């Protein structure tokens, strides 16, 4: 009190010092059942794999897209992601996500990345300078390789000019590497476009196959509809708490309600513009949210001249969530409650007042209105005065102000 | 439950402190506006059990000793006629209705067991019906016309009052004021909350989506936006308050007014206590407000005399002491003012002043001496 | 052929429950006693919003057709009920002159009066729709119902024509205020267009 | 940035200036009640009960103050009373005197 | 007469209808203020010629 009116003296009376307010216990997040999990496993997990100069495209749409499943394996060599990290995916929704597969040979990995040339990169598949995505290559000779020599993983070995990112070129035309034109025949200057990887399981792990796949992420004029998990936690009742309910959050009791929701209707809502109950994603239950108890914290204290003992009123709250009196105005604390009434000292509420009174002490009591009386009444007998006294009272009455005058120009830019 | 929002928001100064201090002297003004109007009486008077007064019937307006609060019959028809977790609370009144309850009973009691003299002094007991004979000494009716009418005024009071009773239960709109005024109140508060869901430029009207999605150094920006648009709610609603509180508490002074001169006493102020002489006032309770009944005497069937201002007797000029000449027709007598009683005309009645000479309109007739 | 559209075409807005509250909302209405074209496959325009309906004893209408060039240019809304199947795609379609059924995907699911809304904004296409029985031949019943939304498709595709896939009619919304009452339960018990007459305002 | 400093500052100066006028509403109207009393109570003797003190108003007396007015109201009050049988007339020779 | 200033205005809500609501307040309470003043007589009286 003494602060809040910035003295060191504090004359008698109720003053209000401060807010009383429930902090929220701990934090609860709730989003609806993770389903229509992406299609990550026919990518990663298709028994064939396609040549690289014919990589393959999946497109991943309308689906949640679990990240960690692929940055938390360990059957991975390689996973490097450009402009973006792979955890923090899991709070982003992108129109299109797109896995581009293919396989190749280990000592051209490296060329699967921005800025890079070499046969695959030039020829084969090219990523952009600007690359935002990741790469992700597992070696596969168990899978791709064989005692004979697998030769079904073709790459381009001519082209006539480099390929664009992200472009992808299929054409088996005889490459014209000479001013004769090959008219679709080989030859001397005419060579066919594509050759064979050597893949035994015997070669070198630079020559070995190994699997790789693009993810890159695309945001259109369009709704967003790859989202990360978004996992959730348990729900407690009946305690305040801070609450993410699918696109809504604050603070507040959550309890079981009373409401009848309509299959489609989430949020509830109050006349002016508050939200009042949430359906639960999970559970289909209607929870009312009745915001945590607060209030005004009021200070009865006698003038600092006689007493430094100070009641203290939380107003409109229970006697359980903050000697002890509970009465309309709210809980009173450090007041003593006696059964005999006085004329009203300090004013609390709902015919409460308090005061400081003898060994002395602040008491809470119903104020009294006066003195009862009875006017003896009858149909025969009137009270005449015999005497009488002549009493001046006083009545003071403000008249006029202080003729303040402020000038606005001085007072706004000195 | 911001604490980006209340770190912006201390740049302001104590405009958040003086709005609080504002609404705080309203509210006290609020409790110290009921006080003075109720709290008239020093001691709380009781009406004993008889309700011996005199044929007039006030068990409609006295307590119901087996009643919800002990308020009267008319006191609950008023009272049946009459009808949050965003920062905003609803104080409640110092003065529960209760004692207001008892407040207008000791009033009541007071004025019918000793008439004004509870309110000069002590309470001095007299019958009603003489109480009544004092009321209609003050508007210029002696007292006689009472005690000779007085089954036929007991009667007009208790039908009167019975009106009364059916007026407020047929019509709630009677009560319209008290409505009015808490319809504004509750208005101005929906309005209040309303103006947190809109944007005032800002690019959301919610502060935890500005915080979560914005980046902080332009989520100020923003939250600078939404402040401002929010204070100046505030202030308007504020403002609003303070001159709709100077509304009530000229209406306050008003009704303490009325309750001293019209209850705790007789008015002589025309139209100050409704049409017709004022006889008396009951107070009644009603939910943050007051209810006067005024009784009033009204007069009804009314006839046509001829009239002088004097007459002469031996040359004499005689005007009427308290009274008016009239005449039949035939004969002239000495009526009061307000009531048609008519009285031969003696010395008694009248005092001379000067001669027949200098009034205008003197008429001739014979003064019976006795 | 035209036909009065007496106060129908009043969908929930949004997904809020409100009880016995009156609340005023702006939205794409069908406003009220408007003229809704009768038809007992043209294809017809989508301005801003069609509210559509079909009276049925033999379930003719199937499906739609949504779109801007519906000629295998530019994906295209197809919306079929092929006779217990819901299916929905929004591949580049190459539609026929007249697609009559016999008497590039982004997206594919599967699954007497009823009223649709097919309205899109901002890539969502929200359909909305109500099922009610009837006894009326020659014309629309006068009455008031509320349209429960069922899909909201994150499509993407802007379409500027439709055709329907087989007497229906079509109304066309506009930016209108509403005043619509929620009883206890939450549903819309009535509405009132806010610039239909002066006693309306 | 004397934008933002001058929009603060004149918003606080109208703060200030509405609370004056809604204040000094409130100063004139009790200086219409001082002005009241002193002609009905001071000019005057009045009859309007409570409007000058407790008790029948005999006179007042106005003092000044500091930006106001003090009026000591001097006022009978009955003090010791007795109770005594009443009638409200009496008959004589079956005629009704009345006081 | 400006669509997009119209657009911005009603950015902050009731701020400008409750302008009007006291407005018309006030002049419902003149009306009533001069009704007050003069109709206090019932009927029209009229002097004799
Ligand atoms: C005073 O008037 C009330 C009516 O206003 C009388 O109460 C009525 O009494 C009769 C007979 O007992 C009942 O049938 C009515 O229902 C009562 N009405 C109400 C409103 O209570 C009362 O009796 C009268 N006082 C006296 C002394 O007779
Ligand atoms: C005017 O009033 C007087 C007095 O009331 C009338 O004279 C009285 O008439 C009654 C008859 O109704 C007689 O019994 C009284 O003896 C008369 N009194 C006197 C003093 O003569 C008179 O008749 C009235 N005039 C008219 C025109 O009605
Ligand atoms: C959501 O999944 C949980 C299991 O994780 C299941 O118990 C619950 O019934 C599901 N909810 C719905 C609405 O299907
Ligand atoms: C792929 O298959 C393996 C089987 O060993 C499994 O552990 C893994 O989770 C699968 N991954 C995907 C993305 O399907
Ligand atoms: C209050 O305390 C002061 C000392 O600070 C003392 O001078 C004064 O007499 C005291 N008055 C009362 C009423 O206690
Ligand atoms: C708070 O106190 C009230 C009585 O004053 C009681 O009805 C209520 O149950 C209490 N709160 C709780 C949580 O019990
Ligand atoms: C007051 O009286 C009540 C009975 O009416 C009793 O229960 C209570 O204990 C008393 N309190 C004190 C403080 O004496
Ligand atoms: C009247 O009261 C005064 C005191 O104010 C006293 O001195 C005087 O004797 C009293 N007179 C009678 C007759 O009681
Ligand atoms: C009184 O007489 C006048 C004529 O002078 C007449 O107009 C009026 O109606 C009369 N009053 C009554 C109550 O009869
Ligand atoms: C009343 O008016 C008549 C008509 O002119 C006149 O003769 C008479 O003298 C007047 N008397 C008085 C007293 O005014
Ligand atoms: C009244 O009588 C006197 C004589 O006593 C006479 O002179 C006078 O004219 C009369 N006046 C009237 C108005 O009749
Ligand atoms: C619909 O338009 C036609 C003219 O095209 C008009 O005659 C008719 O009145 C309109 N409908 C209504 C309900 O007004
Ligand atoms: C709301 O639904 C319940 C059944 O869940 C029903 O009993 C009640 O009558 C309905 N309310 C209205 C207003 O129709
Ligand atoms: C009159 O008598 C009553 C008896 O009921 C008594 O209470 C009262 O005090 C008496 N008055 C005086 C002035 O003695």
């Amino acid at each position: 009190t003494k602060c809040t009116l910035k003295s060191f003296t504090v004359e008698k009376g109720i003053y209000q010092t401060s807010n009383f307010r429930v902090q929220p216990t701990e934090s609860i997040v709730r989003f609806p059942n993770i389903t229509n999990l992406c299609p990550f496993g026919e990518v990663f997990n298709a028994t064939r794999f396609a040549s690289v100069y014919a990589w393959n495209r999946k497109r991943i749409s309308n689906c949640v897209a679990d990240y960690s499943v692929l940055y938390n394996s360990a059957s991975f060599s390689t996973f490097k992601c450009y402009g973006v990290s792979p955890t923090k995916l899991n709070d982003l929704c992108f129109t299109n996500v797109y896995a581009d597969s293919f396989v190749i040979r280990g000592d051209e990995v490296r060329q699967i990345a921005p800025g890079q040339t070499g046969k695959i990169a030039d020829y084969n598949y090219k990523l952009p300078d600007d690359f935002t995505g990741c790469v992700i290559a597992w070696n596969s000779n168990n899978l791709d390789s064989k005692v004979g020599g697998n030769y079904n993983y073709l790459y381009r070995l001519f082209r006539k000019s480099n390929l664009k990112p992200f472009e992808r070129d299929i054409s088996t035309e005889i490459y014209q590497a000479g001013s004769t034109p090959c008219n679709g025949v080989e030859g001397f200057n005419c060579y066919f476009p594509l050759q064979s990887y050597g893949f035994q399981p015997t070669n070198g792990v630079g020559y070995q196959p190994y699997r790789v796949v693009v993810l890159s992420f695309e945001l259109l004029h369009a709704p967003a509809t790859v989202c990360g998990p978004k996992k959730s936690t348990n729900l407690v009742k009946n305690k305040c708490v801070n609450f993410n309910f699918n696109g809504l959050t604050g603070t507040g009791v959550l309890t079981e309600s009373n409401k009848k929701f309509l299959p489609f209707q989430q949020f509830g809502r109050d006349i002016a513009d508050t939200t009042d109950a949430v359906r639960d994603p999970q559970t289909l239950e209607i929870l009312d949210i009745t915001p945590c108890s607060f209030g005004g914290v009021s200070v009865i204290t006698p003038g600092t001249n006689t007493s430094n003992q100070v009641a203290v009123l939380y107003q409109d709250v229970n006697c359980t969530e903050v000697n002890v009196f509970q009465t309309r105005a709210g809980c009173l604390i450090g007041a003593e409650h006696v059964n005999n009434s006085y004329e009203c000292d300090i004013p609390i509420g709902a015919g409460i007042c308090a005061s400081y009174q003898t060994s002395q002490s602040i008491i809470a009591y119903t104020m009294s209105l006066g003195a009862e009386n009875s006017v003896a009444y009858s149909n025969n007998s009137i009270a005449i005065p015999t005497n009488f006294t002549i009493s001046v009272t006083t009545e003071i009455l403000p008249v006029s102000m202080t003729k303040t005058s402020v000038d606005c120009t001085m007072y706004i830019c000195g | 439950d911001s604490t980006e929002c209340s770190n912006l928001l201390l740049q302001y100064g104590s405009f958040c402190t003086q709005l609080n201090r504002a609404l705080t002297g309203i509210a006290v003004e609020q409790d110290k506006n009921t006080q003075e109007v109720f709290a008239q009486v020093k001691q709380i008077y009781k009406t004993p059990p008889i309700k011996d007064f005199g044929g007039f019937n006030f068990s409609q307006i006295l307590p119901d000793p087996s009643k919800p609060s002990k308020r009267s019959f008319i006191e609950d028809l008023l009272f049946n006629k009459v009808t949050k977790f965003n920062g905003l609370t609803v104080l409640p009144p110092l003065l529960t209705d209760e004692m207001i309850a008892q407040y207008t009973s000791a009033l009541l009691a007071g004025t019918i067991t000793s008439g004004w003299t509870f309110g000069a002094g002590a309470a001095l007991q007299i019958p009603f019906a003489m109480q009544m004979a004092y009321r209609f000494n003050g508007i210029g009716v002696t007292q006689n016309v009472l005690y000779e009418n007085q089954k036929l005024i007991a009667n007009q009071f208790n039908s009167a009052i019975g009106k009364i009773q059916d007026s407020l239960s047929s019509t709630a709109s009677a009560l319209g004021k008290l409505q009015d005024v808490v319809n504004q109140n509750a208005q101005a508060l929906n309005t209040l909350v309303k103006q947190l869901s809109s944007n005032f430029g800002a690019i959301s009207s919610v502060l935890n989506d500005i915080l979560s999605r914005l980046d902080p150094p332009e989520a100020e920006v923003q939250i600078d936006r939404l402040i401002t648009g929010r204070l100046q709610s505030l202030q308007t609603y504020v403002t609003q308050q303070l001159i709709r509180a100077a509304e009530i508490r000229a209406s306050a002074n008003l009704a303490a007014t009325k309750m001293s001169e019209c209850v705790l006493g007789q008015s002589k102020r025309v139209d100050f206590c409704g049409k017709g002489y004022h006889l008396m006032s009951f107070p009644q309770s009603a939910p943050h407000g007051v209810v006067f009944l005024h009784v009033t005497y009204v007069p009804a069937q009314e006839k046509n005399f001829t009239t002088a201002p004097a007459i002469c007797h031996d040359g004499k000029a005689h005007f009427p002491r308290e009274g008016v000449f009239v005449s039949n027709g035939t004969h002239w007598f000495v009526t009061q003012r307000n009531f048609y009683e008519p009285q031969i005309i003696t010395t008694d009645n009248t005092f001379v002043s000067g001669n027949c000479d200098v009034v205008i309109g003197i008429v001739n007739n014979t003064v019976y001496d006795p | 052929a035209y036909t009065n559209s007496f106060t129908r075409g009043v969908y929930y807005p949004d997904k809020v429950f409100r009880s016995s509250v009156l609340h005023s909302t702006q939205d794409l209405f069908l406003p009220f006693f408007s003229n809704v074209t009768w038809f007992h496959n043209p294809v017809l325009p989508f301005n801003d919003g069609v509210y559509f309906a079909s009276t049925e004893k033999s379930n003719i209408i199937r499906g739609w057709i949504f779109g801007t060039t519906l000629d295998s240019k530019t994906q295209s809304l197809l919306i079929v009920n092929n006779a217990t199947n819901v299916v929905i795609k929004v591949c580049e379609f190459q539609f026929c002159n007249d697609p009559f059924l016999g008497v590039n995907c982004t997206f594919e699911y599967v699954s007497n009066l009823r009223e649709f809304v097919f309205k899109n904004i901002d890539g969502y296409f929200k359909i909305y729709s109500k099922h009610t029985p009837i006894n009326l031949v020659r014309d629309l019943p006068q009455g008031f119902s509320a349209l429960e939304p069922l899909v909201d498709l994150p499509i993407g595709i802007n379409i500027t024509r439709f055709q329907t896939l087989l007497a229906y009619y079509v109304g066309y919304l506009q930016p209108r205020t509403f005043l619509l009452k929620y009883n206890e339960n939450g549903t819309i018990t009535d509405a009132v267009d806010c610039a239909l007459d002066p006693l309306s305002e």
